[PDB]
This record gives C-alpha cells, sequence and structure tokens, in this order.
RNA sequence: AAAGCGAAUGAUUAGGGACUCGGGGGCGAUUUUUAGCCUUCAUCCAUUCUCAAACUUUAAAUAUGUAAGAAGCCCUUGUUAC
RNA sequence: AGGUGUCCUAAGGGGGGCUCAUGGAGAACAGAAAUCUCCAGUAGAACAAAAGGGUAAAAGUCCCCUUGAUUUUGAUUUUCA
RNA sequence: ACAUACGACCAUACCUAGUGGAAAACUCGGGAUCCCGUCCGCUCUCCCAUAGAUAAGCCACUAAGGGCGGGGUUAGUACUCAGGUCGGUGACGACUGGGGAAUCCCCCGUGUUGUAUGU
C-alpha cells in the first residue's frame, strides 16, 4: 500500500564558504545571484580563532535556498559534473544527501577573468506529503514513526530516477 | 550578622518539587468581602506584594478590598503586649480558610434539628460532649480460641 | 558513545505542562489578562467574543468565565447562514461579516434590548462605535464585550476583524481602532472608506471571476465549478448579500436543516456501542503470557 | 532528629559484558588503511563497598496561628455623587 | 566561606514572532576546532555584580514605537522606644 | 455513547514500539489577481470545498514495557517528651508513663468532569 507516501524534493540549499571578508566575498555573492535568480544571504562568524584568521561578527560565507521546479533543474546540472556517481557515505541517517564540486565554471556561466573561480557545495532535503503537521503554529505535533524516510529508501529513489550508481 | 528583608527564607519561599511553572488560573476567580477569614501563604513566582516572612503561615481578617489586593488584620506578639498589624497582600498569596466552616455547619444543623423536636415535643441534648469511658459487654470464644505467646531467645542476625 | 540522555532517571524528574498547552490550543499568558476582573466589582461578569476558523466553517461564541468551567451565552456558525440565501464562499471575508451580524442580533433579543440599539442598519465603510440610546427620560449604556482572537496572527485585513466589524454594526459595543481594517494605508495613516465598502459585500471575489475568465478560461472553470452550476455571476453578488442582511434582522432564529442522516438522541447512543472495544481482563492477560512462553520456546 | 545515593549535584572501592580507531606497547612480513590476532588505559551498559554544618525525592516528637455564637442566624425592603 | 562605597538613554516601559547548553548522522578546499542541513534535547544555558530564590508561545533572544527614571500630598510593612 | 469550540483538576493524562477506526466532524490538499509578509507563499496571509486518501495528526486496543498514583511489608524498629540517691572508671546503655517515621522488596490501576451545537 502506498497512496500518499511518495517521496519528493522539499528544498535545495547551497552555500559558499570563502572564509574571509572583503571584496572577494562580494564577488562570490555576485556569482550566486544569476545561478538562482534570487538575492543571497550572508553569514557571520560566531567563534573567534586566530589560526583560521577570522573574528566575531564578520561576514565569511554566503548561502541561498531554492524550491520547486527550479531546484529540480539546478540539481540536474550538478549531477552532470559528478557524472551520476556518488559514494555510499553521502547519505545521512535521515535520508538526505549532498556533495561538492571544486570548480564553479565547469557548467557554463560564461567565465569572466575579473570575478575569478570559486568552489561550491550541494545539499538537498527529502520529504513526504503532509509534513505541515510539525510546522504549523497552532496545534503543532510530531509525525509518526512509520511516515519518516530511512537511508535505504532514499538511495533506491536516487538510482531509479537518475539511473546513477553508488560506490 | 545581618538582617535583610528576605534573610533566612531559603526553603520557605521556594516552590516544591515538580511544581514549578504555570500558576493554576482558578486563583483569580475567587471573591472576598470584609469580615472574611483568610490565611497567608507566600508564592515564590509572584514578586509583587509579598508580605514579610513573619506572616507566612498566620491567619487574619479582611478589612479592605481594592482593585487587585486586600487588607488583612493580624495580631503580633511583641514582648509583654500584643499589637495590631495591618498589611496589604496581593490575591496570589491569600486563600480562604476552613477554620470557621465547622462552626457555621453546626449552627445551621442545630436550628433545624431543634425546630423539628419542638413540634414533636422531645428534648434533644444538642450540645457536644467529650469521649466517655466504655461500657460493659461480652466477648465469646466460639471459633476464636486464644493462642499463647512467649518471649523469644536471643539470636544473631548478621 | 555518550550518555543516554533518556534513561529511567530522566522520566522521574520530568514535569509535564498543562494538558491544554500540550495540545497547543490555548495561551494561558493571554487568557489570564482576559478573564480577570478588579475585586472592587464583585460578581460583574466579563463577556468574551471568541472566533475560530476551520477549513470549511467559522465559529463564534459569547463566553463568560466561571470557577468550574466556561458558560456559553449564544453561538452562531456558518451552517445556519444557508437558510438566509447564501450557499457559496462560506469562509470568505464577507461571510464573516454576515455570521458576525447574526450573533449580535441573536444575543440582544435574548435579554430584551432588540427594539432599541438598532445599529447602522445600512452597512457603510465608516469607523463608528455604538453609543448610549436615550429612552424613558434617561440614558442607557450599551452592552459591552471584548474580542478573543486566540493564536491567529493579527495582520492588516485578516478575517478576525470581519466578525468584529459585523458584531459592532449589530448594536453591541466593542472597543477597537481602524488601523487594521482593509484599505488602511500605513503611509498616510488614513482609511480609504471606499475599499472597505466594496470589500464588505464580496467585491474582491467578484473581481477575481471576471479577471480570471478572460486570462485563463480552464482555471476559471475548475476553481468556480459550483458557482457556474448555480449560475451566479459577479454582477449578482452584491444584491445577494444585501438581501441576506435584511432577513437576518427580521428573524434571527430561523432553523436550518442539513442533509445528513438524522436519528433520535437515544438511537445514536446504541449505534456507537456496536463498534466499541472491550478491555482485556486480568485473567485473560495472564493467560496470554503462558501462550507466549510456549510458542516462543518452540522456535529454538 | 532519623532516612537516602541499583534518585539530581559533589565525594568513593572492586570485578564483568560490549566495543578501535580515543591514546600506548606487541604479534603473523614492527608488512600495514590487516574493523586480523594480543593486550593497557579511556568510553558505554547491567551490578557492588562506604559518606555530606554551607546535598536531597521523603519526613517525626516537643513547641505554634485561628475558631467554638445574642455584637448570633434567617426573611422582607429604604438611602447613594461608587 | 564570601560581598558593598558601583554600573545602565537602555541593561527602564509596551507589543510581535522565535527557543537555549549539549549530543548523534551528513557536505569541495575544512583538520579536535570556520559555514550549511536533519533528528533528539525539563533548562543541565541566559538574566551588569557576592550568594540564595524565580522564569520556556518568557523574566532568555532579535525586531518596532517611546521617556511612568514626571506633578500634588496622606495611610501601611522591615530594623524599632 | 461519539465529534467539534471554550474550560476545570494538571502524568491514572508523560515517553517508546505494534494493530484497528460505521456516521459526521477534524486533517492532509488545490491556486497566488486582491490584503500582508519572506533569500524562498516553508511559516504567516488571501481565494476555492471539486477531486484523491485515512498515509500522518486525532481516537481506541495490545506489551510478565520505563515512569506515575494507591496499598502491604520493613516496624511498634529508628527517634523523641517527662522521671529515679538507676548500671558503668568512661564511652554509653537498660527500664517506667506517652507520641511514633523512611528505603530495598511485593500487589493493583492507566484519566475524571462542566456549558453550547451536532452525529
Amino acid at each position: 500500500q502506498n497512496p500518499m507516501r511518495e517521496l519528493r524534493i522539499q528544498k535545495l540549499v547551497l552555500n559558499i564558504s570563502v572564509g574571509e571578508s572583503g571584496d572577494r566575498l562580494t564577488r562570490a555573492a555576485k556569482v550566486l545571484e544569476q545561478l538562482s535568480g534570487q538575492t543571497p544571504v550572508y553569514s557571520k562568524a560566531r567563534y573567534t580563532v586566530r589560526q583560521f584568521g577570522i573574528r566575531r561578527n564578520e561576514k565569511i560565507a554566503v548561502h541561498v535556498t531554492v524550491r520547486g521546479p527550479k531546484a529540480e533543474e539546478i540539481l540536474e546540472r550538478g549531477l552532470k559534473v559528478k557524472e551520476y556517481e556518488l559514494r555510499r557515505r553521502n547519505f545521512s541517517e535521515t535520508g538526505n544527501f549532498g556533495f561538492g564540486i571544486s570548480e564553479h565554471i565547469d557548467l557554463g556561466i560564461k567565465y569572466d577573468p575579473s570575478i575569478g573561480i570559486y568552489g561550491m557545495d550541494f545539499y538537498c532535503c527529502m520529504t513526504r506529503p503532509g509534513e505541515r503537521v510539525a510546522k504549523r503554529r497552532r496545534c503543532k505535533s510530531r509525525i509518526g514513526a512509520s511516515h519518516r524516510i530511512t537511508r535505504e529508501e532514499t538511495i533506491r529513489w536516487f538510482k531509479q530516477r537518475f539511473d546513477g550508481i553508488v560506490r | 550578622h545581618a538582617a535583610g528583608l528576605r534573610s533566612g527564607t531559603r526553603y520557605a519561599f521556594s516552590r516544591g518539587f515538580r511544581k514549578h511553572g504555570q500558576i493554576p488560573l482558578s486563583t483569580y476567580l475567587r471573591t472576598y468581602r470584609v469580615g472574611d477569614i483568610v490565611d497567608i501563604k507566600v508564592n515564590g513566582a509572584v514578586q509583587k506584594g509579598m508580605p514579610h516572612k513573619f506572616y507566612h503561615g498566620k491567619t487574619g481578617v479582611v478589612y479592605n478590598v481594592t482593585k487587585s489586593a486586600v487588607g488583612v488584620i493580624v495580631y503580633k506578639r511583641v514582648k509583654h503586649r500584643y499589637i495590631e498589624k495591618r498589611i496589604n497582600v496581593r490575591i496570589e498569596h491569600v486563600k480562604p480558610s476552613r477554620s470557621r466552616e465547622d462552626f457555621l455547619r453546626r449552627v445551621k444543623e442545630n436550628a433545624e434539628l431543634k425546630k423539628k423536636a419542638k413540634a414533636e415535643g422531645v428534648p434533644v441534648q444538642l450540645k457536644r460532649q467529650p469521649a466517655m469511658p466504655r461500657e460493659a459487654h461480652t466477648v465469646s470464644i466460639a471459633d476464636n480460641k486464644p493462642v499463647t505467646l512467649a518471649p523469644v531467645a536471643y539470636e544473631t542476625t548478621i | 558513545f555518550h550518555k543516554l540522555v533518556k534513561n529511567s532517571a530522566y522520566y522521574s524528574r520530568f514535569q509535564t505542562k498543562f494538558k491544554r498547552r500540550r495540545q497547543g490550543k490555548t495561551d494561558y499568558y493571554a487568557r489570564k489578562r482576559l478573564i480577570t476582573q478588579a475585586k472592587n466589582k464583585y460578581n460583574a461578569p466579563k463577556y468574551r467574543l471568541v472566533v475560530r476558523f476551520t477549513n470549511r466553517d467559522i465559529i463564534t461564541q459569547m463566553v463568560t468565565s466561571e470557577i468550574n468551567g466556561d458558560k456559553i451565552f449564544a453561538a452562531a456558525y456558518s451552517h445556519e447562514l444557508r437558510a438566509y440565501g447564501i450557499n457559496h464562499g462560506l469562509t470568505n471575508w464577507a461571510a464573516a461579516y454576515a455570521t458576525g451580524l447574526l450573533l449580535a442580533r441573536r444575543v440582544l433579543a435574548k435579554l430584551g434590548l432588540d427594539k432599541t440599539f438598532t445599529g447602522v442598519e445600512e452597512p457603510n465603510g465608516e469607523y463608528t462605535l455604538t453609543e448610549a440610546a436615550e429612552t424613558e427620560d434617561g440614558e442607557r449604556r450599551p452592552f459591552k464585550a471584548i474580542l478573543d482572537v486566540g493564536l491567529a496572527r493579527t495582520s492588516t485585513g485578516a478575517r478576525v476583524f470581519g466578525v468584529m466589524k459585523g458584531a459592532s454594526d449589530g448594536g453591541i459595543f466593542i472597543p477597537h481602532s481602524e488601523n487594521r481594517f482593509p484599505g488602511y494605508d500605513i503611509e498616510t495613516e488614513e482609511l480609504d472608506t471606499e475599499v472597505l465598502k466594496k470589500y464588505i459585500y464580496g467585491g474582491h471575489v467578484a473581481e477575481y471571476m471576471e479577471t480570471l475568465a478572460d486570462d485563463d478560461e480552464e482555471r476559471y472553470k475548475s476553481q468556480f465549478v459550483k458557482y457556474i452550476e448555480d449560475d451566479v455571476e459577479a454582477d449578482s453578488l452584491e444584491e445577494l448579500y444585501a438581501e441576506a442582511h435584511k432577513q437576518i434582522r427580521a428573524d434571527p432564529f430561523r432553523k436550518y436543516v442539513s442533509d445528513a442522516p438524522k436519528k433520535s438522541k437515544e438511537e445514536w447512543k446504541a449505534e456507537s456501542l456496536k463498534y466499541k472495544k472491550a478491555k482485556l481482563s486480568r485473567e485473560e492477560r495472564k493467560a496470554r503470557v503462558e501462550a507466549k512462553i510456549k510458542q516462543l520456546l518452540a522456535e529454538q
């Protein structure tokens, strides 16, 4: 039986950790806008360590999240670079997965020498329909044990959809 | 040696075990009139209108009623004489007292119980009396044969 | 490897919250300020107007607090609005105004102040409050009540204020301000007074039909399936609600009957007992353990 | 006061089971990215021997507040700027 | 066994949304430790300072508007005649 | 009896795992012009009540479940008020007239109820 227990993509969130503030970070945020079409949001360093050369309350990273068909398309471009091969340790106990790429211009953005080269990180969240129960303000509750995704189920979904392979 | 307003109240003003959090809401629905009998019990959570630690446990009589507080009259024992004290307490600390309910219950029953006898014409013996010594009776040993006991010899347990 | 946080000692020290807060239905911090009254006024009650929105209904009540529970003075739903000529859009903003007016007229007749305190009697997009009505060579103060919005967010133009507006026009006095009504511009801190009138009579949903039909025919057909079946058009919406208001004042106690199966009160009790389940007795529960022992022993 | 620690914080003696990549020393080539074979600390779980004026889920004896009416109880209905 | 002769235009007043310390599993450079995501989490965090009490749709945290830290005098509680 | 809205006592109601749910109600759900709010209609807010489904929330039952509530034992024991020209070098102990607890361990139970509308 499986009437309304079909998996889907809840959201895709992707971030760049430049590691140091300045004009370099601003250029990195410039890169991320045209990929998604939305303004990104910065992040601040909550620790303060001299070995990494970062202090408190200075912007060191950017990220953005996408949903719907746009997330479906952008995920396809990333998997093309990975040629649809992922390692078994890329799937968490919850049922999510992610990976990273060293070069952001491997897919075309019409490279410009002024902006430079950046490395990007990928992560996506699975879900099932009717998960609003745990997030509505009124009469919030907790979803059942039988209605949550496991690690084995999500890798089966990935192989069946993209015809990819696991190592 | 110091004397502050809340000195020595480590255990008196604290809430009990597994009783922190929300105050039960039926407290604010009670009503008071002058002449009522109330007793004081300080609640730790409410930090406004707290009486001095001496009155935590005493019983008094309401003499004034206001928007969110009542005035209570209590008698304090200074050396060799008594003094009248008047305090203002928020309603989160006061509580109606069952001290006088036994008296009010007994007067109502007596009036009705005396009325019915006067119509009938028999003495009532309404006023109470202490416990009296027991009366003579008989105890049978049919199917209740007594069993003999004796002290036990010394023995080491451990 | 780390400490197991949820061990047997964790449960013993655990203190649970209020039962109605565990379910998330009430806010005791706000409730205390709504129901408490000054001890100068001894037994004068405080009247609340609670509004709750479901998927396919609107609930309104007049409630007074008591030491052993709440007491309901008068109740009005959206099912009963069908008997007055409304069959579509039962949870739009305009439907809230109608059911808000029904309760206000329903309570005044209960305590005999219907003849006086008539209200506006002609809806208009103006910010007004009910005042004292002169009678018998004297002045009588109006009935007073307050609004309980529960956990709903109080943004501009929310339906919770629609019930407030409807009851205010009925004759009851409810203190409020106009900065949350639709058509209020935060920049000029002024109220349009014309958007409000249009938005009372269902004008906003009427403009949706004509706009959707030209741009997207198939979507307009799917969303408004039931509107087409009873051939009610955008032009006819305003006269439909205006006529409904007249019948509310004429007779607020008109009874509505649904199409659900109906039985007597006692027969329903017998029907539910058929599907009830009986708890296992102590002897039966003990006997299962021996059966469990025998079969568990035989696999190995 | 007494009591408690297979109940929170703090102190404290001893074995057993499960684990290796937490640290240390070996073995089969100290081969070792061999979750091999050993093991010494560390960790986790079910048990065990003793304590607390400034620790506690519980909790006495002795002492302590109020009340036991005629200024009481009940019924009817005059005043007011609350 | 310890503390005080101070500090604050907000660290005062009102309202709204959110929940902490820590642990488990994951992601290019990234490591014990930098940023992101999910689940568990009765306070084990925080609240100017010594210690004690108190607080979870808050008394913690961020956001919006403000100066009840204002005027005229009386009754009451603690040290106590 | 059952369901929904507002409550009272505030775990006999909490936590973990497994099965079932007539009628209606509740829920998931569809859309983003209008009110409103976000990096993103996730949340909040508006419009629709057709269609699909009880998968989850919700209700009920099961487990020699953890916890919680009531009771028996430990025990007339520990302790304690009054008394003697009572014992003992002391530490301390016995007796006379009274009051009288707490673990380990064992057994049972798993919410009750007020107002309004409807199945």
